[PDB]
RNA sequence: UGAAAUGCGCAGAUACCGGGAGGAACGCCGAUGGCGAAGGCAGCCACCUGGUCCACCCGUGACGCUGAGGCGCGAAAGCGUGGGGAGCAAACCGGAUUAACCCGGGUAGUCCACGCCCUAAACGAUGCGCGCUAGGUCUCUGGGUCUCCUGGGGGCCGAAGCUAAC
């Protein structure tokens, strides 16, 4: 829902949408932070990515 | 009543007849702890994050119901016991993410 | 829990940043000691205010002319204001026993025994009270 | 997992009138219900302090609301407390 | 490690590749951050449960605030019982330097749960602590609104206090 309209950040199925580490991204992560983790546990190449 | 969501991945390498009666079996255990199915879809086969039992991949399964709160842990428990289940993620409210 | 003395500091604080004018919780107690530093000066008066139902006691800071030079910050009036009998430190005294306010300079205001006066109105009336407080 | 629904009971029932949902009895009332929730925690959770911590909090709490009831009015403090099976 | 000793020596080690068993600790995001009574806690998820904030603003009605005994409780630490494994490690052993704490191996031990125990803490915003009052700009956190307001943290002030931390 209110995830900047585009889509939720904690959508952690649909990992069509590359988005590791970072530090910046906008506005609150935590919520996203969680979901990464959440992703990793699935499917989510834990490598390291630059 | 709590709102779940399940998610479960089996062995890539079984049939439609092995695969069927997985889900029948997750679906009843689910019924047996007060878990109506609410929906179920199978994403497909992706790509592990991590090799499991020497299997890189697998094959991924969707479920959502609202079951007893007390009684989600013993679910978990009750499916990845199965040699096929890979592995299993619970977490809460419709569709996980 | 004080109101006088919360009252009195808001006064002080009022002069000190240099405003206008400092709401104040209403009193019936606290009106009449406004209305005796308005007679003498230190306050140029108050006024009744009611916000949103509620009612107030809303003083006017008074300032004296303006300093011996370039500087802004008016000549202040109260010098300074703070109480003698309070909360657990009941402080009282006899018409003999009366204070002695800053040399006359002020007035130091008396709960007597016929309403609330100073030094001197109870000295005249020959009456004591309790050692409100002392404002120079 | 509770407290959600029954507080509209538990309220009714100590409500002095219709509308009354905080009077001392209530307050109180509803209160209790808190305190047996958490005493009934804490009987399986006793490595938890921080809870513990919360219970004396509003058992301080209602003992005092107690003691005020009963200073202003015995009346209604006898009939609270034993309609809550407090000290019989 | 700048040296070297030590160790590796059933074998074929160490840095290679895959698999298996066990235990402990758990990265990037963690940030002048946040929560909680203190301690302490940060992979993630579900459940039980506490405290706290904000809003409309109905209800009961200051039933308040601080607070000595008492009760519970702190990192590391020692102590008793049951018990498995791993990392590190003071006494211990050795090389060297010298004429020592750096490096290597390393058991007892440290660990987890219960019980006993419970100091200096932290910090210096703690004599506690409460209410009101003065008060602008910039970055950051939470809620309802959206030149805002209530409630935190950091930086630079004005008044005032403290000369003796300027």
């Amino acid at each position: 829902r209110n995830v900047e309209v585009l889509k939720r950040f904690l959508s952690e199925t649909g990992k069509i949408l590359p988005r590791r580490r970072t530090g910046l991204s906008g506005k609150e992560q935590r919520i996203l932070a969680k979901t990464i983790k959440r992703a990793r546990i699935l499917g989510l190449l834990p490598f390291t990515e630059k | 009543m709590r709102r779940y969501e399940v998610n479960i991945v089996l062995n890539p390498n079984l049939d439609q007849s092995q695969l069927a009666l997985e889900k029948e079996i997750i679906q009843r255990a689910l019924e047996n702890y007060g878990a109506r199915v609410e929906k179920v879809e199978e994403l497909g086969l992706r790509r592990l994050a991590y090799p499991i039992a020497k299997d890189p991949q697998g094959y991924f399964l969707w479920y959502q119901v609202e079951m007893p709160e007390d009684r989600v842990n013993d679910l978990a428990r009750e499916l990845r016991i199965r040699d096929n289940v890979r592995r299993v993620m619970v977490v809460k409210s419709q569709e996980p993410f | 829990t004080d109101p006088i003395a919360d009252m009195l500091t808001r006064i002080r604080n009022a002069t000190r940043v240099y405003k206008e004018s400092t709401d104040v919780p209403a009193s019936r107690f606290k009106e009449e000691i406004l209305r005796i530093l308005a007679r003498e000066g230190f306050i140029k008066g108050y006024e009744r205010v009611d916000v949103d139902g509620k009612p107030y006691l809303r003083v006017y800071l008074k300032y004296g002319p303006r300093r011996q030079g370039p500087d802004p910050r008016p000549e202040q009036v109260i010098h300074h204001i703070r109480r003698i009998s309070k909360p657990g430190r009941r402080v009282y005294v006899g018409v003999k026993e009366i204070p002695r306010v800053r040399r006359g300079l002020g007035i130091a205001i008396l709960s007597t025994s016929k309403g609330v006066l100073t030094d001197r109105e109870a000295r005249k009336l020959g009456v004591g009270g309790e050692l409100i407080c002392e404002v120079w | 997992p509770i407290t959600k629904e029954e507080k509209q009971k538990v309220i009714q029932e100590f409500a002095r009138f219709p509308g009354d949902t905080g009077s001392t009895e209530v307050q109180v009332a509803l209160l209790t219900l808190r305190i047996n929730r958490l005493s009934e925690h804490l009987k399986v959770h006793k490595k938890d302090h921080h809870s513990h911590r919360g219970l004396l909090m509003m058992v301080g709490q209602r003992r005092r609301l107690l003691r005020y009831l009963q200073r202003e009015d015995p009346e209604r403090y006898r009939e609270i407390v034993e309609k809550l099976g407090l000290r019989g």
